[PDB]
């Protein structure tokens, strides 16, 4: 029969023990797919993915015979898959992660001439990423997925990346963010364990740089929308007050709560953010329109207070205008 | 004579047949037929790009080792417990997010045996697909989720998928959705794509799906009109005491920013402009031209006779007879615009 | 005589009997009558369209390769880990969504054989079942959750389950509700369907759910009429406070604007009109028409008139209660039917 | 001698033991007496009428076919490894709503052996049972959550369950629970009821547990006093500031209506009323009456004698309306802390 | 020679070597000596009262029928599908609520053989262990959670636990915590208990945690401030219109209160008075005496000199019980 060469394949063979257990460290390839990159959370500091994981290795106790066919490459099921020896291969900044058996477990088995044998399992990851949060609107996150062996060594086994597709698919169509450049720095990670010893690694990182759309959408137009209602109040007889001093206190309320609000979408981060420092600054403008209108008031009461009014009204927005150019301007 | 020793010489220990060989190898390709059953739809929601549903799923091919010719009758059905003991096809779902099975008092899979040596097998599982959502048109929105299904184990040299032409996609009649709906017309066409370690048989099929207007129609859009008569109300109401109309003013652009933080947060965060948010902002604009105007109003009255005063009338009552006219000609403009 | 080797002889190894064929092949049908007993309800929610039921099932048939002639007693249970050994039926929920066993110190399965060959065979599991919910009268609501039980792999002319008539759906009697009580009376037909390969038997239990009013109608109607002889009082107050009227007005909109809102946030989203939003449309249209009627007799009297605007403020102060009253009155018939 | 050799021949192949047959089979009933150890509370929510356990769990009885004499001392214990190979009972909860094992780094379960053939049996598992609350003092609650414990494949003439009366209900020292603190005392009696199968047995216990009201007493009741106190400060201010005044009548009922509408959130829905609402709901019943009577005193001032009338009656009100207050709140409290 | 036949011959069916018996039976008991090395921490969260961490996990011990001498490498490692063939301890977490392992294309196993005869055992877990959180000093906390590792079937006498002195909880370099930052310095004592069944092994491991006061400092005491200078500016207006006045103080007041309400939504309700509460208690009661102070002096008014010199001896006298309070409350939560 035909499954004649793969049993007598595997009957005598011991899958206990890696290929070249007394010669060097077996070599290993890795083809990462990237078939749907999820979304990313920043307030789990996380990040979903789902790879089609390639491995490579050359094995001389499955070198296939060429009395049967000499065949270039041979495929066999799941079963068999588990019945072989397998690399050992741990996620490094792995938290949550599973398979996939929809029917069953999606493994590829492909045999060559020389020995080499090619396996692919498919597997959902969760990986986590330290977000760099400052600048929160303008910022390139780079969250990095790691691969290591934990049972073997160094001198035992060893990971090379392959010289070809670390990227592959074109139709990711991240929601928020976009991928451009994937270039591997930092591609070996060797690992010291104490007492362990080294342990071989391969590294990749994933570089993606936020958009603006939403954010800019979100919250600056509702900002400035309270500061031209502040510039409004600006425009305002001083003699009125039950009028001019409610719509201030009013929009600074609002633009407060606001404030408070969007600060409690993101993790609480520990240090100023570029979202903080605009929403502190057009707090504080506000603040100084009642400010100024109350001195006004004081003034009236028993120089006039009107030209300090139109001095003010007539200043300060441009005052407005130029700041945010600077905020723009240094954080771009 | 034994029932079970038939089953034993066919599959199994006795027989011969490996369960780890597919059919026909070294060979031809295996057509293997397939069509799915839609039971339950739900749990569609834009905040995670993807879909809930509950679907059968029956194989059709034809294995020589599987042909038998002792029993009379033609058709022929087996336990259920035996399913791994023969070769099975590797059928997956490129996009997954999330799948399992149903192990309820069983392991819920049919297979039946035809006589001439066709097969049936079917199983019952439960997807959460990743539906890659386009926000648009949100309100008007329409939809389509594709199901990708292809093999992973077996090139397409060796192993193909297709479509029963007779209803593939047949779906059950009393299924309904919370404010969507599902069209008849249902397309289905191919996928074979390609890869580094070579390529696979993918078949595809997809759906068109749409939402009934009404949830948001009048949860987002009544408000907009009310808070429009309300400015208009305030307009109609005179100019001696500022802080009336100055707070009437302040409290329908509170109400404008509140509904649309509301409205905000339900959909997922996007990039490009949706369709609601344009009316959300167009709304916000006018209520501040509502109270730019009064603020003109109110400068050019106390600017110092009544002649000035006459025209602060001319304009209130110019603006009093425009927006009317420039908020329904908008209106007209915009429903129109997305509605084709 | 010996309990384990008459355990052997009747199944396993040692019986010559095959757990893999059904009762009688090539034969008559087998029945396997089933009947549930619910434990513990509850849990339901509206957004997912599902409720969750922690329930008993227990099925009743008759194996004639079963029947046993040597113990004198006729009552005999068996170990759960027996079971895995014999024939099973293959019972499913149509409407599933999620379902799971219960593994606590033991797979909790019950066997029983009868001395004939009748067959018991009970287990616990937990259900998270799906259910049409309409919310058209949604304060006054009437559900009919409900529950299909069907096989899969064996066509109706080889299996065909019923239901013991003497209380196949006994229900325990400390269990109850939040905002929920069922009612005792319970339905019971079939549900036989056909699909491409055939038609396989189906079987339902349906429930009827019934909401009480209590804690919509005081914590969400309460507010509304509230707010309403707010703005009834705020008639009282003469021309003069014409900004406090108007603030008091638009604020009152927006507590009528705010509670709605949060109504509807609670329910989930819905294309066909609810019930209770035509009550927060009506009490915010009754707040528009108060603000709205009080700039229009604030601006007559600034455009005899005096006289008149008084007369109109009046005749609205001694019209909109008797308005609102035979709205309610109208609203709570209509929603009796 | 060799303790393989005894371990083969007490269970497993060599040893004629079946675990599929319960002791004195077709004779009298067995005891199995057991005892629950707490190791941890916690995550109990009204939510989902509900809260989550980690407890210990040990049975005992004695099987005549586990009997030895071989080894000297009394106690022997072994591998868990072993457990399947002898009989077990089908021990479960009634109302557990789904619970699991802990299989970190083993199957953490204890099995140890006496030499006149009893068995101690233990495992650690952690449930999520389903209390049904009720809620009427909801401040002051006081409750009574259980956990039937029960067999399911066994009646009245087949297997018993007792109670290890030393300590049946042994609870560790250092443990305490965010808003709860539970009695020392433990009732304990027995759920025995019937089905269309049969009867099986019960044992179960009930934790008197009650929610300290300080967390409750600081975010409900404060915020209401301090409205109700700008109510009162409401009332301070004359009628001319007719605007001011009514403003800032509204604005104390909109606290009033967001915090009502706050605290509901927390707790599920229930047809019945709570002890809470009706607090929050009478206090804002104080700050409508205040604007009402605010707008009742404008309009008799709106030829000049009924001014000082109009004086008297808020001078009256605001005298009246505190004391009002406090006699409603002593009452209150003294009601429902009685 | 043959790898097979060593492994065979080592353990399993043709060994006699019996994965059931503890090793030195009805002898001394085994000292064995685990070590833990953290890799990540995350998710400090009270409103769950617990946190999440992914750690290694290994043990050390001498098996005598372990023993070999036949490979010439001390060092000697194995198959980790071969793990279920020889004894292992049951080290399992007192306080764990839920865990698993990870099977990412393997069971992540390694198992290591000494030539002496002792054995090294790894497995990388990811535990959930319940801290007793306490928020006394919420914003200047301190807090210390623990793990109790220990045995659970077999007694102290047959059975002990140990560290290995030389970094026994070494922690990964880059590793940065939201809202936290870990000392250094970490405790190690024993915790040998006793039940009615007996009495168990117990190790501890606890850490320090310090929480940085930026997030909340920003976030709640700048409105807070802000809200204060508020009620400054609505001292500085004249008392002629009562309507702006007592506005902006309805308007403060509001902001007291919303934001009460806001800042206890993260964290878990508690019976004892937090430190954040007393802040926000003390600003609310602040703006509190500033309307009431403006109620006292519209009375005054409907003696405007007296009225106005009030107001100013208010206005220079509460800021400066504001900043002696500001003081004192940062000295006594600060020390
Ligand atoms: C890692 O090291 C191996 C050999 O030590 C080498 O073949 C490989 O190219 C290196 N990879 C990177 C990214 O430096
Ligand atoms: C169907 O299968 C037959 C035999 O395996 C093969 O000759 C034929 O090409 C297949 N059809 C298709 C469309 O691949
Ligand atoms: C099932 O019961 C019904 C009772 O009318 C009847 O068809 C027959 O007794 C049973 N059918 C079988 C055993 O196929
Ligand atoms: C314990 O002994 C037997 C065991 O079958 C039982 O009849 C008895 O009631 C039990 N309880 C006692 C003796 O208190
Ligand atoms: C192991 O046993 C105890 C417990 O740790 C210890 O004191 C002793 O020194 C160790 N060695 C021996 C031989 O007992
Ligand atoms: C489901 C339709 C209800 C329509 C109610 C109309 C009430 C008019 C007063
Ligand atoms: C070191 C940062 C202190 C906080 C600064 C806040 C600025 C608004
Ligand atoms: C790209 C930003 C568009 C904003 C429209 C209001
Ligand atoms: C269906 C067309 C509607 C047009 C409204 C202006
Ligand atoms: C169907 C669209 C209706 C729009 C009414 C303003
Ligand atoms: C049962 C509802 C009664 C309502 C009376 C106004
Ligand atoms: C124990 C109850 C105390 C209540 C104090 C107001
Ligand atoms: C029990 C809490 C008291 C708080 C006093 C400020
Ligand atoms: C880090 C807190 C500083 C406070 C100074 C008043
Ligand atoms: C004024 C604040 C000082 C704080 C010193 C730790
Ligand atoms: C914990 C000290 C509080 C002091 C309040 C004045
Ligand atoms: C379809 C909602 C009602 C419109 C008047």
């Amino acid at each position: 029969s035909t499954s004649n060469i793969l049993n007598r394949l595997l009957v005598s063979y011991d899958p206990r023990i890696r290929p070249n257990f007394k010669g060097i460290p077996v070599d290993v390839v890795v083809n990462i797919f990237i078939n749907s990159f999820g979304s990313i959370q920043e307030t789990t500091m996380d990040y979903r993915v789902n790879i089609f994981l390639r491995q490579k290795w050359n094995d001389p106790r499955l070198k296939l015979p060429s009395d049967f066919r000499g065949s270039d490459a041979l495929t066999v099921d799941p079963t068999m898959y588990k019945c072989l020896w397998k690399p050992d291969l741990f996620f490094a900044n792995e938290k949550s992660a599973n398979f996939h058996d929809v029917t069953q477990e999606n493994i590829l088995l492909f045999i060559f001439r020389d020995g080499d044998v090619l396996v692919s399992m498919r597997l959902s990851i969760t990986l986590s990423c330290p977000l760099d949060l400052t600048l929160f609107p303008m910022d390139t996150q780079r969250c990095k997925m790691q691969l290591e062996s934990f049972g073997y060594t160094t001198d035992d086994l060893r990971f090379i990346w392959q010289s070809g597709d670390p990227v592959q698919l074109e139709k990711i169509a991240l929601p928020q963010f976009d991928i451009k450049k994937e270039d591997i720095e930092y591609g070996n990670c060797t690992k010291y364990y104490k007492g362990t010893g080294y342990y071989t690694c391969v590294e990749v990182i994933f570089t993606l740089r936020r958009q603006v759309g939403f954010y800019m959408m979100g919250v600056y137009a509702p900002t400035l929308l309270i500061v031209v209602l502040s510039w409004l109040s600006f425009w305002i007889n001083p003699d009125a007050s039950a009028a001019r001093v409610p719509l201030g206190i009013f929009s600074v309320l609002s633009l407060a709560s606001e404030c408070t609000t969007l600060a409690a979408e993101l993790p609480k981060v520990s240090y100023v953010k570029a979202l903080d420092v605009w929403l502190i600054a057009c707090l504080l403008f506000g603040f100084a329109s009642l400010v100024e209108y109350a001195v006004v008031q004081v003034m009236l009461n028993n120089t006039a207070a009107k030209r300090i009014d139109l001095y003010a009204r007539a200043l300060f927005p441009f005052c407005f205008l130029f700041f945010n150019v600077i905020y723009w301007s240094i954080y771009l | 004579m034994s029932p079970s020793d038939f089953l034993d010489k066919l599959m199994g220990r006795t027989s011969g047949y490996d369960a780890r060989i597919r059919p026909n190898f070294k060979g031809p390709p295996v057509n293997v037929s397939c069509n799915i059953f839609i039971n339950s739809f739900g749990s569609i929601a834009e905040t995670t790009m993807d879909y809930r549903v509950n679907i059968f799923l029956r194989q059709q091919w034809n294995d020589p080792r599987l042909a038998y010719n002792e029993y009379p009758d033609d058709s022929l059905d087996l336990d259920p417990s035996m399913l791994d003991s023969i070769w099975k096809p590797d059928l997956f779902f490129a996009n997954e997010k999330g799948a399992h099975f149903h192990e309820i008092t069983t392991d819920n899979k049919l297979l039946r045996i035809s006589r001439n040596g066709n097969v049936l097998y079917s199983i019952r599982i439960t997807l959460t697909l990743a539906c890659p959502m386009d926000l648009k048109n949100f309100p008007m929105d329409v939809q389509t989720c594709i199901m990708q299904l292809e093999s992973f184990g077996y090139t397409m040299n060796d192993l193909i998928f297709e479509w029963q032409e007779q209803g593939a996609v047949q779906v059950a009649d009393g299924l309904t959705l919370p404010q969507f709906i599902l069209k008849e017309e249902k397309d289905l066409r191919y996928c074979t794509k390609h890869y580094n370690t070579g390529k696979f048989t993918c078949i595809e099929a997809r759906f068109h799906l749409e939402r009934q207007m009404g949830y948001y129609l009048i949860q987002m859009y009544i408000p907009s009109l009310l808070i429009v008569i309300l400015s208009w109300i305030s307009f109609w109401i005179n100019m001696d005491a500022a802080p009336a109309r100055v707070g009437l003013g302040i409290t329908t652009v509170l109400t404008m920013t509140t509904q649309s933080s509301g409205s905000r947060a339900s959909l997922p965060k996007v990039s490009y402009v949706k369709a609601i948010d344009i009316w959300m902002a167009v709304c916000l604009l006018f209520v501040f031209s509502a109270l730019l105007e009064y603020a003109a109003v109110n400068f050019v009255s106390r600017q110092h006779r009544k002649l000035f005063i006459q025209r602060a009338k001319k304009i209130d009552k110019i603006s009093r007879i425009g927006f009317p006219m420039a908020f329904l000609i908008f209106n007209m403009f915009y429903w129109i615009i997305y509605k084709i």
